[PDB]
């Protein structure tokens, strides 16, 4: 009896050969005498090469390992929304087992170039910095890339936390994170009532690297089941720079020849079979979307190097956050030089394309005229130029943690930035004025809010100003 | 059967041939004792470590030891466990070498205490606390401007003589003085004279009745080296998970650490990493970093040194090991030499701590507007050279008075200084310096001589030291 039943040969370092297994199939699941599965991974003449999802501190050589007759799955469904599991499925928050009844497998074709559709709905992530002049749509996958200690976690959950209103169901899966940071999160979620939506995929430091490698496959594998119901996902991978450390173990220890920085020859074929799969279907496939946010960690701001270089060469876009803007009070970091939307601006409201079209240049040009006006002085209107907007510019763009902004009340403001309302009044006071100004609208322009929010497009053309200057007749300077 | 016989001996490595359906688990523990039969042999007392199974019932090993005068065909032995060090009260005050045994000449440790293995899977999501915490260290430079958190990793730097290892005496004293705490100190890949000198100074001092010590020095092997900072985290968990105790745990370098690993897994075999670390380098890291958090009744925050090499920060091993890291404090020779202590730099340290939501309103701004102060009379200490102390601004006059003071309160006198200064210490709580920073910031001592805030606890005690003086 070899069919479906064999021995282990050799174990170490997570990995292991095993004899027999005569009738296995190439990715199937296998499981140990532990209980601690496996993936067939090799099938050579003689041995099969199996890779161990968990602690294999508790296998021996001469153990036995027998077939599950199942290609690599996981388990899906809408039982699994609230709750914190391992890239296997199994509970983690330890609020009882899972209820799921549908499984998907690890590994699926991605939708072909005919099941698509362009991309052109809009993804409210609350942030102005973000909503404003690097949009994001449905179907898109948009890159978050920066050094560490520069906000790319709150971006995600100011994010997840926005979409409270809009039907969407979002992911969080955290590759490498400590589990301090994972258990914060957590908290914050649950705090701000995101939970009811949410499904967090967990892979710690201390797990061994085939989880790492795994868990963003299981994360877009539990998205795709909502996808394909015609539904909206939105899917955030807190690294892919750790799977990739991960993957790169796993390819050593099997003894792969490393190409660039020791990395495997297939590093690109990893992330770009991951990313693929997030699309936006067309009205044929069902009309649904899954959306993907990749991190990607920096080291002292090298946009140059390997992996950062092969991600962006993936995704439709990203957004560069800078430590030097982080720090000394830029908190949001957001570098309009380096930032872009490819597939974006075609999934923007209306009202908001109108406006602050432009902003994105205008800041650009107004960074480099800071650098240039240091060397002197310059022409009144370079004066005007650089002080009047960019600064108020800089300063309205800034935002607090977990403090979304509905897109009304960020057009609002934008507007009124735009048009030269805030050219008077001093660098250091608007923002107290973004603060009182939305409760002004609050309280007076409830239905030019409401018209905004029916038809996407400004009130009226004229129409605002009258309000503009009734509340900054009760707005007092400093 | 429980026994097995060596096969092959090259370095460090051994492999070890056992009876079929009997193989050790891995990071189980073999001992090998050999008594020398005829004058071609020599006494062994050694200790192994399992490390992979290769197959056909033969298993490798890491030796803790130096495997000169091995024979193929000697016996050894299966402890069914992984390494285990004595844990307890017992471990107070004295000094172990990676293995549990003792080092000083208090004597042996009776064989019915308890003791716990080295390896342990980290503790789980549910375990962990909820809420972030701030440990109350007592040292005003650190509790205003670069808080410590409960279950946080710190990174420490410095140069030589600006005063580290009185800093962590202090840290021992007012922890085990304030929060009932203990400390271990676990030595990896250090002068061996330097450790004799810590163990001297902190006889001196008193710390050494209320912390553990463990060394491992330089010239220790590999495998010994690699497991000095899981002995001394394995002592120092015994606390945390059996009494609800906050305990201190200092890593002295945690570099070689890394670099004890690549050596051993050079000799294990595997294919080099990137700049020729190992290709597990992150997956130990974790191993070792991720046992440290706080827990539902307890905590370990560590205080660690870090070696970069060649100054780049980009190198994997630095990168690795910052991506743990919840703070900094970094040492200045500046102000050492100026007479400040402890010598705190207030712009280069960093934490995570420092935010609105963990700290509170009032703790931040009062710290943002300190660190705007001293960056103004940093950029004005440049125009003073420039043009002139008379020829600067009243407002930048009245900076440059506040920042004197500022800078000179941030001092403090230390329980552990008096061998040396000859005054007491004190234990500042963070309430008290937050008031005491607001009071200086609002101008309320504006007319007190600048030299009265030198080295002082309170801000009471500054006009108090005034009043004495004139
Ligand atoms: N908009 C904001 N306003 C205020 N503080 C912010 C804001 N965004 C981020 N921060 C602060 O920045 C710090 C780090 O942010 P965050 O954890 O998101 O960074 P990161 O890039 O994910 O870091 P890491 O490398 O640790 O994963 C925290 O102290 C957080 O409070
Ligand atoms: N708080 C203090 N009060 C008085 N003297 C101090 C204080 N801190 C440091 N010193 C002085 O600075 C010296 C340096 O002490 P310490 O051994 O802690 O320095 P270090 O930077 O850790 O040095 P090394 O690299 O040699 O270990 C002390 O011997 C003492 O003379
Ligand atoms: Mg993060
Ligand atoms: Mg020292």
């Amino acid at each position: 009896q070899v069919s479906d039943v064999g021995t282990v040969i050799q174990v170490g370092d997570g990995i292991a050969r095993a004899h027999g297994l005569d009738n296995v199939m190439s990715g199937e699941l296998v499981e140990f005498a532990n209980g601690v599965m496996g993936m067939a991974l090799n099938l050579e003449e003689n041995n099969v090469g199996i890779v161990i999802l968990g602690p294999y501190t508790g296998i021996k050589e001469g153990d036995e390992v027998r077939r599950t007759g199942r290609i690599m799955e996981v388990p899906v469904g809408e039982a699994l929304i609230g709750r914190v599991v391992n890239p296997l499925g199994q509970p983690v928050d330890g609020l009882g087992p899972v209820e799921t009844t549908e499984t998907r497998p690890i590994e699926s074709p991605a939708p072909g170039v005919m099941d698509r559709r362009s991309v052109h709905e809009p993804l409210q992530t609350g942030i102005k910095a973000i909503d404003a002049l690097v949009p994001i749509g449905r179907g898109q996958r948009e890159l978050i890339i920066g050094d560490r200690q520069t906000g790319k976690t709150s971006v995600a959950i100011d994010t997840i936390i926005n979409q409270k209103d809009q039907n969407m169901i979002s992911i969080y899966v955290a590759i490498g994170q400590k589990e301090s940071t994972v258990r914060t999160v957590v908290e914050t979620l649950r705090k701000h009532g995101a939970l009811d939506y949410t499904i967090v995929v967990t892979a710690s430091a201390s797990q061994p690297a085939p989880l790492l490698f795994l868990a963003p496959y299981a994360g877009v594998a539990m998205g795709e089941y909502f996808m394909y119901k015609g539904k909206h996902v939105l899917v955030v991978y807190d690294d892919l720079s750790k799977q990739a450390a991960a993957y790169r173990e796993l390819s050593l220890l099997l003894r792969r020849p490393p190409g660039r920085e020791a990395y495997p020859g297939d590093i690109f074929y990893l992330h770009s079979r991951l990313l693929e799969r997030a699309a936006k279907l067309s009205d044929a496939k069902g009309g649904g979307s899954l959306t993907a946010l990749p991190f990607v960690e920096t080291q002292a701001g090298d946009i140059s190097a390997y992996i950062p270089t092969n991600v962006i060469s993936i995704t439709d876009g990203q957004i560069f956050l800078q430590s030097d803007l982080f720090f000394s009070g830029v908190r949001p970091a957001i570098n309009a030089g380096l930032s872009v939307s490819r597939v974006g601006g075609a999934a923007q409201i209306k009202a908001m394309k109108k406006v602050a079209g432009t902003l994105r240049l205008d800041l650009a040009a107004y960074r480099e005229l800071e650098a240039f006006a240091q060397f002197g002085s310059d022409l009144d209107k370079a004066t005007q130029a650089k002080l009047a907007r960019g600064a108020r510019t800089v300063e309205v763009l800034k935002q607090d943690l977990h403090q979304p902004i509905p897109v009304e009340k960020q057009v609002l403001i934008i507007y009124a930035l735009t048009r030269g309302f805030l050219d008077d009044i001093p660098v250091e006071d608007v923002r107290r004025f973004e603060k009182e100004f939305y409760l002004f609208l609050d309280q007076n322009g409830q239905h030019l809010l409401e018209h905004i929010r029916t038809t996407k497009d400004l009130p009226n053309e004229d129409d605002l100003n009258k309000a503009i200057e009734a509340f900054k007749k009760t707005f007092v300077v400093s | 059967m429980t026994r097995g016989r060596v096969i092959q001996v090259m370095g460090p490595v051994v492999d070890v041939k056992f009876e079929n359906g009997h193989l050790p688990a891995i990071y189980n523990a073999l001992k090998i004792q050999h008594k020398a039969r005829n004058e071609n042999e020599v006494d062994i007392d050694l200790t192994l470590e399992v490390a992979l199974h290769l197959g056909d019932d033969t298993v490798r090993t890491i030796a803790m030891a130096s495997t000169d005068g091995l024979i193929r065909g000697m016996e050894v032995i299966d402890t069914g466990a992984p390494i285990s060090v004595p844990v307890g009260e017992v471990t107070l005050g004295r000094v172990f070498n990676v293995l549990g045994e003792p080092i000083d000449l208090e004597g042996d440790i009776p064989a019915d205490a308890r003791r716990d293995p080295i390896h342990r899977p980290a503790p789980k999501f549910e375990e962990l606390a909820t809420e972030v915490e701030i440990l109350e260290t007592g040292i005003k430079v650190v509790d205003l401007l670069a808080p410590y958190i409960k279950g946080g990793k710190i990174g420490l730097f410095g140069g030589a003589g600006v005063g580290k290892t009185v800093l962590i005496q202090e840290l021992i004293h007012n922890i085990a003085q304030e929060h009932g705490g203990i400390s271990v100190f676990a030595g990896v890949g250090e002068r061996t004279r330097e450790g004799n000198d810590l163990y001297h100074e902190m006889k001196d001092s008193g710390v050494i009745s209320k912390t553990a010590m463990v060394f491992g020095q330089m010239n220790e092997p590999p495998g010994a080296r690699m497991r000095v900072a899981l002995t001394g985290l394995t002592m120092a968990e015994y606390f945390r998970d059996e009494q609800g105790q906050d305990v201190l745990l200092f890593i002295d370098n945690i570099f070689r650490f890394t670099q004890a690993g690549s050596e051993v897994s050079a000799l294990l075999g595997r294919m080099p990493s990137a700049v020729g670390y190992q290709p597990t380098l992150a997956t130990e890291m974790g191993q070792l970093q991720e046992r440290i958090t706080s827990t539902a009744k307890g905590s370990i925050t560590s205080i660690q040194a870090i070696y970069v090499p060649a100054d780049d920060y980009t190198d994997p091993a630095p990168a690795t090991t910052f991506s743990h890291l919840d703070a900094t404090t970094n040492l200045e020779r500046k102000l050492a030499e100026m007479g400040i202590y402890p010598a705190v730099d207030p712009l280069a340290s960093t934490s995570r701590a420092l935010a609105p939501e963990i700290v509170g309103e009032e703790h931040y701004q009062v710290a943002r507007k300190v660190q705007q102060t001293l960056q103004r009379y940093k950029e004005l200490q440049d125009i003073i050279a420039i043009l002139g102390m008379d020829e600067l601004s009243d407002e930048d006059k009245l900076v440059v008075h506040r920042a004197r003071r500022i800078q000179f309160f941030l001092s403090q006198n230390f329980h552990v200084a008096e061998q040396f200064t000859g005054q007491p210490g004190s234990y500042v709580p963070v309430k008290e310096t937050v008031r005491g920073f607001k009071e200086i910031l609002e101008g309320k001592y504006d007319h007190l001589p600048e030299d009265a805030f030198r080295l002082v606890g309170r801000i009471e005690e500054v006009v108090e030291k005034a009043k004495a003086m004139g």
